[PDB]
C-alpha cells in the first residue's frame, strides 16, 4: 500500500526496471528478507555515476 | 405634506417622525375600548458591541461601532394589538410590518459585526393601572431574533442547509471531523429585550413617541463562529388608534 | 419517427371519447398557442406562476379536468384557479376578457379547439421537455 | 463545435487560469497590438514623395529610400509612451518573436491537460475557504461556476457514459 | 454531533406526506382541490397537533370539509422546523422550476 | 489488497495538477488499510451501487443505481423537493473483508460519507497527518514522466 | 513674455522629455489618481459587498489574495449607477465596505485614457506627422468603455463592470457567456478575427523583412547592427520579400507596395476590435448572440440536439450558478 | 405570493435583505432582489403604491389592482431580452417566442 | 498582557514616544475607545516616510 | 494584572538569545491571564517561598 510510485519516486523504477532490487541496508523493493545484492545495490549504483 | 419628490435621496425617508416640544399630555385609556398600535416606527441611533477581554476576569463593557450600511437601518410600519389587561397594563403585540433590518457596524481594528436588528413577533407591556398615557409610561418586551441567513444561502463553496454541498468539495480526501462546524450549517432563533421609554404625548391625536434600548445577539453565521451581544439605542414613534 | 394519426388522437371529453387531429390542425394549434400564449407558457411551464404548468397529469388533476380537449377549451372561455374556486378572467386571458386581452378576440371554436389539441400533443412528442423547464433543454 | 471545446476546458480544465494559456493570449493580444501600431505608425510618419491625397502611389517598390521617417516615430513614441524602437531590424524581429512564442506556449500548457495536469486550484485558498465560510475571492466564484458547467453539460456532451443526473442532484443558486 | 436539520426532516413522514406544520405551500398541488384556497388556510392555521384538527380551521364549508377528509390519508404533522417556517419560506422557498 | 489498491482512482495517474507538488502521499495521505468492500442497500433490500468518479471531474455527485441502471438513491443539491435521499430511501451499507469485515451502517451521515468515498472506487484507510498532507490528488511518475518528454518533444 | 505666455510655452514645448500638451494636463492628474487608488486598494483594501446583498468579496492581497486572484472589486449593487465619491459616504469604513475605489480608480482612468487620445493626436500635429495614430488608439480605448462604462449603464448598475483584477475578468466573461451567447455573436466573431489575423499579420511581415534583411554584418554579430538608426537607405529587400510570398500563395495575394501592407496591417486588428466593442456595448443593451436552441426538429417533432444545443447546456450551468444568493425571483432580467 | 398569505413586509430573504421589500441607501422602501439597483424606476402601474418613504405596505396589501398585476405580468414577459435572431428572453431560452424590443 | 513589546515591535515605541498613539482603524496604544488621530497615525507616519 | 506581568522572568531582556529570533511571544507564548499568586505551605503550615 505504500510502493515507490507512492511516494514520487522518479529514478528508483529506473534502476528496478533493469534488475537493481537491493538496499545496502538490507531491504528489497519486493519486501524480501535477509537478500545481499552485492556491490550493484542503489547505493552502488549512486556512487558509481558520482564517481 | 412632503411628497416622494420631497423625500427622495434626503435620507429623511429612514427617519421616523418626531413630535414638537408641546407634546407633554395625557392620551386617556378608557380599558372597555379596544386598542391597536396603527404604526410604530424605530431609528437606531446607535449600535454598541459588547467586547470580548480573552481573560474572563475583567466585565466585559459595550463600545462604540461604525455603520457601514448606511441609511438602511429603521424598522417601521409596524402594527399590532393594544390589550388592556386586567391589572391596568397595556400589552402590545405585534403582528407585521417591516421589523427587521440587516445592519452592519465596524469595530475598532476593521472586525465586521453583521446583525438582523428586528422586534419580530415582539410581546411588551407596560406597569400596572396604566389608565393613561403620559410621559412616565414604559414598555418592557421580548422578541424573535432568527438566523441571519436563512435556510437556502449558500457560503462561498457552495455548503448550505436547505441546499448546497454537504461537504468540502475542494478537499476531496481530507478528514471531515475539523470541517465539520463549517460543513454543518446550524439555523439559530434566540431572543431579544427592548425597553421603549415614552417622552411625547399627544393626547388629541393618540401619537405617541420616545426613545428605546434593545439587547440581541449579533449574526453567527449559520454556527460557524459565535455572536456578539449588541446593544442599540435609538428613538421611536408610535400611533394609538381605538379600534 | 412520424407525427401519426395516433399521435395526434387525444382526448376530447371526459368520458373518454378520443378524436384525431389533423396535421393541419396540430400545426395551426402551435401557431396560434405561440401567438397568443407562448409568452408565458412557452415549453409547458408558466412564467408568471412556475408552480402551476401545462403536464397532462396536472391539468388530469386540475378542478374541472382540463386534460381534454372540452375542458381546455372552456378554460379559455372561463378559466379558473386549480381548484375552480375563482374565476381569474380579470388575470388570465379568454374569451369573456378579450377586451383587456386584445389577442383572443379574433380566435374561433376551431381556433381553440387547435391550441387544446396542441397542448394535448406535445407531451406525446416531447416526454418530460413538456413543462419541464431549463432541466430539460 | 470549437466554442464548445472553450467551454469544456473552462469547466473540467480551468484553462483560464492556467499560466501557459496566459501566456498565449499575451502573444496573441501583443501581436495584433503590434500590428496595429506599427502599421499606423508607418502610414503616418510618411515622407510627402508625390503630390496626391492618397498617399500610396508614392511609393516604388524598387526605390532605395526609406518611405516613413523613423527619426520622427521614434520622437513620438519616446514623448508619448516613454520608450520606443530605434532599430527596424530589433522591431521586425520583435513582431516575429512575439505571437510566435505565446502560440508555443500555449501549446505547453494543451500538452500538459492532455494529462488533466491542470492549473484548477490554489491550495492555499480552498484550505482557507473550507475552514471559513465568511471567506470568497472571485476565484471561488469561478469555481462554483465550473461546478455547474460540468454538472449540466456532461450528460448530453459525454452520452457514452449514461449519465443520468436527478434533477435533485443538480447545483443550483437560489431561485434560478 | 452537529446535525442538517432539514435532512434529518426527509427521513420523517416530512419526506413522504404534506407535512401541514412545515411543508411549502405549492406542495398541495399534488392532490385534487387543495391548492390554492385550501392551501393557503391550511398554512395559514398551522400549526396543528394532528392530522385530524385541519377539519377545525373556522369557516370551511361541507365540500371543503369532504375534500379534507378525502385527503387526510396525503397528509402528515411533525414538529414546526424553524429552517422551514422562517423567511415566509412555506409561501416561496426559491423553487421555481 | 493490492488489487483493491488498484482499484482506486486516488492511483489514477489523470487526476493530478500541474502545481500540486510531491509524491501522491502528500495527498490523500500514506494508505494504511483496505476498509472492505461497501455493499450499499435501500430499505427494500436490494443492492445499489455508487456510480464512479470519471478522471475528467473534479468533483462529481454521489448517485446509486440498481442492477439496471435505475437511479434509486442520491445525496440532493435542494432539498425541499428531494425524492431519493438516503433518508427517504432508508440506504445502509455493508462492508465485507478488510478493516470492516461484517460491520454495518445505518446512520444516514456515516452512510453518507461511505458513498462519498465509494466515488473514489474501493475506499481506505490513510495516514494524513505524517506528511501534512491536505486532501488534494496528485499524480504519480507516470504521469510526470509523460507530461516532461512530451513538452521536450 | 507675460507669465500665462510663458506657461503656454512649456506645457506645448516639443523639447519636454514626455510631451505634457493641454490633453496632458488632464491626463497626468487622473492617472496619478486612478494609478494611486488602484495600488492601494489592490495591496490593502477590505472585502467590498460587490452584488449588495451583504455578502462582501475579497479583493486585496492582505485580505487573502495573490496576484492571479486579486482584484479591485466593483461597487455595491446597492449603488447602481448612483454616483459614490468618498464625500457621499459618511466614513471611508462605508466607502471601502460598498466599494467606492472601483468607481474612482474607473472613472479618472476612462477620462485620462481619453486624454491619452487626444495628446496622441496633440504631439502629432506638434511634430508635424499625420494624425491618426490617435485612431488606430480609439480600438482598444473604445473596448475599455464597453467593459467599464457602458455595460454598467446599460444593465443597471457599476456591479456588473469588469472587475480590476485577473480572475474578476475570467469571471466577467463567464457570466458574459452564460447571459448573452457572446461566441456566437458575429461581433465577437468579427474580433476573434481581428485579433488572430493581428497575431498572423504580425508574425507574417515580421518574418518576411527578417527573411529579406541585407547582408551588412558577418556571422558572429548580431544582424541588428546592420541598420543604423535615421539611415537614409531601406534595410531589407521588399522586392525579393514580395518575390517570395507571391510564390507562396500566387503573385497577386502578395503586396509590392509597402504603404498599402502598412495601412492594411493597422486596419485589420483596428477593425476587428472596433467591432468587438461594440459586440460587448451592444449586449450591453439585451441584443444577444444567435439562439438555435432546438432550431433543427425532426417528422415526429423530436428535437435534434446540435452542437449550439450542448453550448445551451453549458450555458444553463454557468446561468444556474452565478451569484447564487441574490436571485430572488425566476428571470435574471438584468 | 400576497395573495397565498405571505406577509410581504416581514419576508426575509436567504441573505437577510427582505424578499419583497428593502431600503435603499438613503432608506425609501424598495422592491428587493437584484432589481434594488433600479429603484429609481417609476411608471404609472406602480406610482400609485408609493408614499412619502416609498412603496407603502398598506396599499401593498389593500389597493393593488387587477390593471396593475395585469401590466406587472406583461411586462415581465415581455422584458427587452433577445438574440440577434429575434428569440425572445434570456440566452439559454428555447426558440418558440419570435421577440426582440423596439 | 500583550503590549507592544511583547511582539517584537521596533519602530512603533519610536512613534508612540512622542505622541503618536491612534490608527486609523480606530484603535490606539493605550487600549481607549472612540479616539481619532487626525492625519499622523501610525499610518500616516508611514505614508509620509514613503512620500 | 499588569502589575503582576511586570514580576515575571520572562519580561527580563536579559533572558534572550543571539539566534532565537522574533517576538517575545513566539517564546513561552501569548500571555492570557494571571493565575494568581502562589503560597506554598508545609506539613506544619508555614509558609514556604520559592527561590
Ligand atoms: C452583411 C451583414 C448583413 C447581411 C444581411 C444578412 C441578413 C439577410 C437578411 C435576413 C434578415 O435580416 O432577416 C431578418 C429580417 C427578416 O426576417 C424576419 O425577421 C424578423 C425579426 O423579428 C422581428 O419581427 C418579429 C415578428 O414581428 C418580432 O416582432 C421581433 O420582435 C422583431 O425583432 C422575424 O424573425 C421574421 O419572422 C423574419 O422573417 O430582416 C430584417 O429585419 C432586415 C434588417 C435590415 C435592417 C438592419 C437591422 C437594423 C440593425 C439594428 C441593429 C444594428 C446594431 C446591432 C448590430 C448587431
Ligand atoms: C482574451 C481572449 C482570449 C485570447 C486572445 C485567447 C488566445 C488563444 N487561445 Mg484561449 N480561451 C479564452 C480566451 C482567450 N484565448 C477563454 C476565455 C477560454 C475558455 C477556457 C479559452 C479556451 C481556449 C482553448 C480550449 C484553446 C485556446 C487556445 C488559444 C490559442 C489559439 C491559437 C490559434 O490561433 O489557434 C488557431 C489554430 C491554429 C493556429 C492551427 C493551425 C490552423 C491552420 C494553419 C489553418 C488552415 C486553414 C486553411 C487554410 C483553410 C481554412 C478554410 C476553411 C475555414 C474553409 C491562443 C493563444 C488554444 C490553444 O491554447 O492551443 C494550444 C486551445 O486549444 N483557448
Ligand atoms: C524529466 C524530469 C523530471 C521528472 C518527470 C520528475 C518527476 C518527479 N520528481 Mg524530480 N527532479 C528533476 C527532474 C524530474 N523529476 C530534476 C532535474 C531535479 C533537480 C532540480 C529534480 C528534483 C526533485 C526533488 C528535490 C523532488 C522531485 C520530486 C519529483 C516528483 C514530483 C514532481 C513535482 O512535483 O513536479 C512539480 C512540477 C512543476 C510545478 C512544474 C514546473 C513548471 C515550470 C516552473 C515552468 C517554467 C516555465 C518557463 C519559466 C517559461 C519560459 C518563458 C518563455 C518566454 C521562454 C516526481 C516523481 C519530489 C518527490 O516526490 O521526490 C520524492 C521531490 O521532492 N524531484
Ligand atoms: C537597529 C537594528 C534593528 C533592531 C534592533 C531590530 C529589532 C527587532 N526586529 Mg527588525 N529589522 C531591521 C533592524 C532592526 N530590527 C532592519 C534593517 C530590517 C530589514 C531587513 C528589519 C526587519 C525585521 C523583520 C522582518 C522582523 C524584525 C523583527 C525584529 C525583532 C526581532 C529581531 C531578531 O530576531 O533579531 C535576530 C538577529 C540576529 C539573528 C542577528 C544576526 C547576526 C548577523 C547575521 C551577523 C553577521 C556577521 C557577519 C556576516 C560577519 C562578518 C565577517 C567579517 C570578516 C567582516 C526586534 C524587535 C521581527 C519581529 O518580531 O517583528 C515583529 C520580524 O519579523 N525586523
Ligand atoms: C500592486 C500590484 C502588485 C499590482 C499588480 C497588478 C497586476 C494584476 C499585475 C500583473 C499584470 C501582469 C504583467 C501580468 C501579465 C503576465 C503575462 C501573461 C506575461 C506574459 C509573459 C510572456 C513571456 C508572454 C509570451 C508572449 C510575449 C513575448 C508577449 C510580449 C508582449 C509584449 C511586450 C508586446 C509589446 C507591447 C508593446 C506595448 C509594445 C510597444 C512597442 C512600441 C514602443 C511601438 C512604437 C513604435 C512603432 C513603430 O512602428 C515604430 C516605427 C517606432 C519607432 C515605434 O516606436
Ligand atoms: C498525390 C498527388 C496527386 C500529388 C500531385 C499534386 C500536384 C503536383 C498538383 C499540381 C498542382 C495542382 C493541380 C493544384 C492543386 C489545386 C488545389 C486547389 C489544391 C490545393 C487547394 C488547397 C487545399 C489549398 C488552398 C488554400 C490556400 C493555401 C489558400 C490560402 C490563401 C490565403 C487566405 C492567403 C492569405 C493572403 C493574404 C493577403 C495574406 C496577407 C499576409 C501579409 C499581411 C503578409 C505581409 C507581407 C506581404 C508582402 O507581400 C510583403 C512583400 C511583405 C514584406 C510583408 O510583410
Ligand atoms: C541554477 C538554479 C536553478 C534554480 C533556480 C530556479 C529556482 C527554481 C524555480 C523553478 C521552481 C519550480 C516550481 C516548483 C514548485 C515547488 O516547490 O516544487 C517542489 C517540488 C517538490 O515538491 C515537494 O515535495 C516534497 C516531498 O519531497 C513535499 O511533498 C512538498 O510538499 C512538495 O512541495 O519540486 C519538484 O518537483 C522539482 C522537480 C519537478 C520536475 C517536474 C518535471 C516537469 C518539468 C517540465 C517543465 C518544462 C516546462 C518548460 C516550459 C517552457
Ligand atoms: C540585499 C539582500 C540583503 C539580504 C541578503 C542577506 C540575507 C540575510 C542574511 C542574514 C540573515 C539574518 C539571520 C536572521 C535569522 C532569521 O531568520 O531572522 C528572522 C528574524 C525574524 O524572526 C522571525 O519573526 C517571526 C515573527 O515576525 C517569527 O517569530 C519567526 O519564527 C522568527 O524567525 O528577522 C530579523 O529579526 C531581522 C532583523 C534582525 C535585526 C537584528 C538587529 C541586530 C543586528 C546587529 C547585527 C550586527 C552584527 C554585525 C557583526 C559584524
Ligand atoms: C463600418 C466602419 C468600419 C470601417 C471604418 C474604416 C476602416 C479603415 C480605417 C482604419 C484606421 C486605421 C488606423 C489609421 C491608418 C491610417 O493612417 O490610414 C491612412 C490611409 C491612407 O491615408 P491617405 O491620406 O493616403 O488617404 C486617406 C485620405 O487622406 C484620402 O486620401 O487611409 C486610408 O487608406 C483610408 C481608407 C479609407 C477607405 C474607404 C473607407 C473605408 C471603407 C472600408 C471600410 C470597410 C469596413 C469593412
Ligand atoms: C505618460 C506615459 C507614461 C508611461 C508610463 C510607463 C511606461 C512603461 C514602458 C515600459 C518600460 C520598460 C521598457 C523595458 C524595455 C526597453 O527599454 O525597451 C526599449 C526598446 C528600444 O528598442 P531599440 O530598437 O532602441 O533597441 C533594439 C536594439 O537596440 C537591441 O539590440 O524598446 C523596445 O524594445 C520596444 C518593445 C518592448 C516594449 C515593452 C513594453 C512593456 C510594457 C509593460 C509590460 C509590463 C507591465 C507590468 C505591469 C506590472
Ligand atoms: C401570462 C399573461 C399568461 C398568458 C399570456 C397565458 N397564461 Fe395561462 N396561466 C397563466 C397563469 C399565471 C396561470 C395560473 C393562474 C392560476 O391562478 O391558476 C395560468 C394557467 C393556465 C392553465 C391551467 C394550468 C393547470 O391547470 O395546470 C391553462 C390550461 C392555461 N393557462 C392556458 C393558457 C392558454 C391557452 C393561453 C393562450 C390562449 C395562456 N394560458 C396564456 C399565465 C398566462
Ligand atoms: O450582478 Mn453581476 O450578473 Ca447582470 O444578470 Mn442579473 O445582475 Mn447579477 O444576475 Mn446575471
Ligand atoms: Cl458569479
Ligand atoms: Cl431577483
Ligand atoms: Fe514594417
Amino acid at each position: 500500500l505504500n510502493p515507490m510510485w507512492r511516494q514520487g519516486m522518479f529514478v528508483l523504477p529506473f534502476m528496478a526496471r533493469l534488475g537493481v532490487t537491493g538496499s545496502w541496508s538490507g531491504w528489497s523493493i519486493t519486501g524480501e528478507t535477509g537478500i545481499d545484492p552485492g556491490f550493484w545495490s542503489f547505493e552502488g549504483v549512486a556512487l558509481a555515476h558520482i564517481v | 405634506t412632503l411628497t416622494y419628490d420631497d423625500i427622495v435621496g434626503t435620507g429623511l425617508a429612514n427617519k421616523c417622525p418626531t413630535l414638537d416640544d408641546t407634546a407633554r399630555g395625557a392620551y386617556p385609556i378608557d380599558s372597555s375600548q379596544t386598542y391597536r398600535i396603527a404604526r410604530l416606527c424605530l431609528q437606531p441611533t446607535t449600535f454598541l458591541v459588547k467586547e470580548e477581554p480573552k481573560n474572563k476576569r475583567q466585565e466585559a463593557e459595550f463600545v462604540p461601532t461604525k455603520l457601514v450600511t448606511r441609511e438602511t437601518t429603521s424598522l417601521d410600519q409596524i402594527q399590532g394589538e393594544l390589550k388592556v389587561n386586567s391589572d391596568g397594563s397595556l400589552t402590545f403585540v405585534e403582528e407585521d410590518g417591516i421589523d427587521f433590518q440587516p445592519v452592519t457596524v465596524q469595530m475598532a481594528g476593521g472586525e465586521r459585526i453583521p446583525l438582523l436588528f428586528t422586534v419580530k413577533n415582539l410581546v411588551a407591556s407596560t406597569q400596572p393601572n396604566v389608565t393613561s398615557i403620559t410621559t412616565s409610561t414604559d414598555f418592557k418586551g421580548e422578541f424573535n431574533v432568527p438566523s441571519y441567513r436563512t435556510a437556502n444561502f449558500l457560503d462561498p463553496k457552495g455548503r448550505g442547509l436547505a441546499s448546497g454541498y454537504d461537504s468540502a468539495i475542494a478537499l476531496p480526501q481530507a478528514k471531515e471531523e475539523e470541517l465539520a462546524r463549517a460543513n454543518v450549517k446550524r439555523f439559530s432563533l434566540t431572543k431579544g429585550q427592548i425597553s421603549l421609554n415614552v417622552a411625547k404625548v399627544d393626547g388629541r391625536t393618540g401619537e405617541i413617541a420616545g426613545t428605546f434600548e434593545s439587547e440581541q445577539l449579533s449574526d453567527d453565521d449559520m454556527g460557524a463562529h459565535e455572536p456578539h451581544e449588541v446593544k442599540i439605542q435609538g428613538v421611536f414613534y408610535a400611533s394609538i388608534e381605538p379600534a | 419517427a412520424e407525427l401519426t394519426p395516433e399521435v395526434l388522437t387525444v382526448p376530447l371529453n371526459s368520458e373518454g371519447k378520443t378524436i384525431t387531429l389533423t396535421e393541419k390542425q396540430y400545426l395551426e394549434g402551435k401557431r396560434l398557442f405561440q401567438y397568443a400564449c407562448a409568452s408565458c407558457h412557452v415549453g409547458g411551464i408558466t412564467k408568471t406562476n412556475p408552480s402551476l404548468d401545462l403536464r397532462t397529469e396536472t391539468l388530469a388533476l386540475a378542478t374541472p379536468p382540463r386534460d381534454n380537449i372540452e375542458g381546455l377549451v372552456d378554460y379559455m372561455k372561463n378559466p379558473t384557479t386549480y381548484d375552480g374556486e375563482q374565476e381569474i378572467a380579470e388575470v388570465h386571458p379568454s374569451l369573456r376578457s378579450a377586451d383587456i386581452f386584445p389577442k383572443m378576440r379574433n380566435l374561433t371554436e376551431k381556433d381553440l379547439v387547435a391550441i387544446a389539441g396542441h397542448i394535448l400533443v406535445e407531451p406525446k412528442i416531447l416526454g418530460d421537455k413538456w413543462g419541464g423547464g431549463k432541466v430539460y433543454y | 463545435a470549437i466554442f464548445r471545446f472553450l467551454l469544456f476546458f473552462q469547466g473540467f480544465h480551468n484553462w483560464t487560469l492556467n499560466p501557459f494559456h496566459m501566456m498565449g493570449v499575451a502573444g496573441v493580444l501583443g501581436g495584433a497590438l503590434l500590428c496595429a501600431i506599427h502599421g499606423a505608425t508607418v502610414e503616418n510618419t510618411l515622407f510627402q514623395d508625390g503630390e496626391g491625397a492618397s498617399t500610396f502611389r508614392a511609393f516604388n517598390p524598387t526605390q532605395a529610400e526609406e518611405t516613413y521617417s523613423m527619426v520622427t516615430a521614434n520622437r513620438f513614441w519616446s514623448q508619448i509612451f516613454g520608450i520606443a524602437f530605434s532599430n527596424k531590424r530589433w522591431l521586425h524581429f520583435f513582431m516575429l518573436f512575439v505571437p510566435v512564442t505565446g502560440l508555443w506556449m500555449s501549446a505547453i500548457g494543451v500538452v500538459g491537460l492532455a494529462l488533466n495536469l491542470r492549473s484548477y486550484d490554489f491550495i492555499s485558498q480552498e484550505i482557507r475557504a473550507a475552514e471559513d465560510p465568511e471567506f470568497e475571492t472571485f476565484y471561488t466564484k469561478n469555481l462554483l461556476l465550473n461546478e455547474g458547467i460540468r454538472a449540466w453539460m456532461a450528460p448530453q456532451d459525454q452520452p457514452h457514459e449514461n449519465f443520468v443526473f436527478p434533477e435533485e442532484v443538480l447545483p443550483r443558486g437560489n431561485a434560478l | 454531533e452537529l446535525v442538517n436539520v432539514v435532512d434529518e426532516k426527509l427521513g420523517t413522514a416530512y419526506g413522504e406526506k404534506i407535512d401541514l406544520n412545515n411543508t411549502n405551500i405549492a406542495a398541495f398541488i399534488q392532490y385534487r382541490g387543495l391548492y390554492p384556497t385550501l392551501a393557503k388556510l391550511i398554512v395559514k392555521n398551522a400549526p396543528y397537533e394532528s392530522v385530524e384538527d385541519v377539519l377545525n380551521i373556522p369557516g370551511l364549508t361541507e365540500r371543503q370539509k369532504q375534500i379534507l377528509r378525502e385527503n387526510l390519508e396525503h397528509f402528515t404533522v411533525t414538529e414546526v422546523e424553524t429552517a422551514l417556517v422562517e423567511g415566509g419560506d412555506r409561501y416561496n422557498n426559491g423553487l421555481y422550476k | 489488497e493490492k488489487l483493491a489498491f488498484y482499484d482506486y482512482i486516488g492511483n489514477n495517474p489523470a487526476k493530478g495538477g500541474l502545481f500540486r507538488t510531491g509524491p501522491m502521499n502528500k495527498g490523500d495521505g500514506i494508505a494504511q488499510a483496505w476498509k472492505g468492500h461497501a455493499v450499499f442497500r435501500n430499505k427494500e433490500g436490494e443492492e445499489l451501487f455508487v456510480r464512479r468518479m470519471p478522471a475528467f471531474f473534479e468533483s462529481f455527485p454521489v448517485i446509486l443505481t440498481d442492477k439496471n441502471g435505475v437511479v434509486k438513491a442520491d445525496i440532493p443539491f435542494r432539498r425541499a423537493e428531494s425524492k431519493y435521499s438516503f433518508e427517504q430511501q432508508g440506504v445502509t451499507v455493508s462492508f465485507y473483508g478488510g478493516e470492516l469485515n461484517g460491520q454495518t451502517f445505518t446512520d444516514p451521515p456515516t452512510v453518507k460519507s461511505y458513498a462519498r468515498k465509494a466515488i473514489f472506487g474501493e475506499i481506505f484507510e490513510f495516514d494524513t497527518e505524517t506528511l501534512n498532507s491536505d486532501g488534494i490528488f496528485r499524480t504519480s511518475p507516470r504521469g510526470w514522466f509523460t507530461f516532461a518528454h512530451a513538452v521536450f518533444a | 513674455a507675460n507669465l500665462w505666455e510663458r506657461f503656454c510655452n512649456w506645457v506645448t514645448s516639443t523639447d519636454n522629455r514626455l510631451y505634457v500638451g493641454w490633453f496632458g494636463v488632464i491626463m497626468i492628474p487622473t492617472l496619478l489618481a486612478a494609478t494611486i487608488c488602484f495600488v492601494i486598494a489592490f495591496i490593502a483594501a477590505p472585502p467590498v459587498d460587490i452584488d449588495g446583498i451583504r455578502e462582501p468579496v475579497s479583493g486585496s492581497l492582505l485580505y487573502g489574495n495573490n496576484i492571479i486572484t486579486g482584484a479591485v472589486v466593483p461597487s455595491s449593487n446597492a449603488i447602481g449607477l448612483h454616483f459614490y465619491p468618498i464625500w457621499e459616504a459618511a466614513s471611508l469604513d462605508e466607502w471601502l465596505y460598498n466599494g467606492g475605489p472601483y468607481q474612482l480608480i474607473i472613472f479618472h482612468f476612462l477620462l485620462g485614457a481619453s486624454c491619452y487620445m487626444g495628446r496622441q493626436w496633440e504631439l502629432s500635429y506638434r511634430l508635424g506627422m499625420r494624425p491618426w495614430i490617435c485612431v488606430a488608439y480609439s480600438a482598444p480605448l473604445a473596448s475599455a468603455f464597453a467593459v467599464f462604462l457602458i455595460y454598467p449603464i446599460g444593465q443597471g448598475s457599476f456591479s456588473d463592470g469588469m472587475p480590476l483584477g485577473i480572475s474578476g475578468t475570467f469571471n466577467f466573461m463567464i457570466v458574459f457567456q452564460a447571459e448573452h451567447n457572446i461566441l456566437m455573436h458575429p461581433f465577437h466573431q468579427l474580433g476573434v478575427a481581428g485579433v488572430f489575423g493581428g497575431a498572423l499579420f504580425c508574425a507574417m511581415h515580421g518574418s518576411l523583412v527578417t527573411s529579406s534583411l541585407i547582408r551588412e554584418t558577418t556571422e558572429t554579430e548580431s544582424a541588428n547592427y546592420g541598420y543604423k538608426f535615421g539611415q537614409e537607405e531601406e534595410t531589407y529587400n521588399i522586392v525579393a520579400a514580395h518575390g517570395y510570398f507571391g510564390r507562396l500563395i500566387f503573385q497577386y495575394a502578395s503586396f509590392n507596395n509597402s504603404r498599402s501592407l502598412h495601412f492594411f496591417l493597422a486596419a485589420w486588428p483596428v477593425v476587428g476590435v472596433w467591432f468587438t466593442a461594440l459586440g460587448i456595448s451592444t449586449m450591453a443593451f439585451n441584443l444577444n448572440g444567435f439562439n438555435f436552441n432546438h432550431s433543427v426538429i425532426d417528422a415526429k417533432g423530436n428535437v435534434i440536439n446540435t452542437w449550439a444545443d450542448i453550448i445551451n447546456r453549458a450555458n444553463l450551468g454557468m446561468e444556474v450558478m452565478h451569484e447564487r444568493n441574490a436571485h430572488n425571483f425566476p428571470l435574471d432580467l438584468a | 405570493d400576497q395573495k397565498l398569505g405571505a406577509n410581504v413586509g416581514s419576508a426575509q430573504g436567504p441573505t437577510g435583505l427582505g424578499k419583497y421589500l428593502m431600503r435603499s441607501p438613503t432608506g425609501e422602501i424598495i422592491f428587493g432582489g437584484e432589481t434594488m439597483r433600479f429603484w429609481d424606476f417609476r411608471g404609472p402601474w406602480l406610482e400609485p403604491l408609493r408614499g412619502p418613504n416609498g412603496l407603502d405596505l398598506n396599499k401593498i396589501k389593500n389597493d393593488i389592482q387587477p390593471w396593475q398585476e395585469r401590466r406587472a405580468a406583461e411586462y415581465m414577459t415581455h422584458a427587452p431580452l433577445g438574440s440577434l435572431n429575434s428569440v425572445g428572453g434570456v440566452a439559454t431560452e428555447i426558440n418558440s417566442v419570435n421577440f426582440v424590443s423596439p
